[PDB]
């Protein structure tokens, strides 16, 4: 589980960097 | 030497609160703006603690979080993220006061180099990672 949380550190980092260094936008689009 | 120093250890010692805003480069000045709201963004999903005692937990757990990060793949958002932990893991070493920030420092300085560098500059180097913390 200390892998573990080595592992999910690195998986917050890496989605957050993505969602920046792509143009990822939220999934949800609330249409007035 | 100081490709490293302007993109990484300047916002680290920031961060750690060596040294103040202005003593940093107006590079650093601009870059810092993403990295700050880089850790505001990963504050606000996770909290991240330590349980540092010695060089030797350093080097390990370090590395494993950051090889992990770039085990797949590279872009100047990752860097932005191994910068920002390097800074968290150093500012644990801060407050713990066991004088330890100068090899946080050093271990990332070098897995930088060895690693990321080739990369990076491969990448539009400096200019780029500017270019990514204005878009």
């Amino acid at each position: 589980s200390q892998e573990a949380v080595i592992r999910d550190i690195a998986r917050h980092l890496a989605r957050i960097g993505d969602r920046m260094e792509y143009g990822i936008r939220p999934g949800l689009v609330d249409s007035l | 030497h100081n490709i490293i120093n302007e993109i990484l250890v300047g916002y680290i010692k920031y961060y750690i609160n060596d040294i103040s805003e202005h003593e940093l480069s107006p590079y650093q000045q601009q870059i810092k703006k993403i990295l700050t709201y880089y850790d505001e963004c990963l504050n606000k999903q996770v909290t991240i603690t330590f349980s540092l005692t010695s060089v030797q937990e350093i080097k390990t757990q370090f590395t494993g979080v950051v090889t992990e990060l770039f085990k797949d793949l590279i872009n100047w958002g990752r860097i932005c993220g191994f910068i920002v932990f390097s800074a968290k893991m150093a500012k644990y070493c801060k407050d713990a006061n066991n004088h330890l920030e100068s090899t946080v420092i050093t271990t990332a300085y070098n897995f930088m180099k060895h690693n990321l560098l080739p990369w990076m500059i491969s990448h539009g180097g400096q200019e780029e990672f500017l270019a990514f913390s204005l878009h």
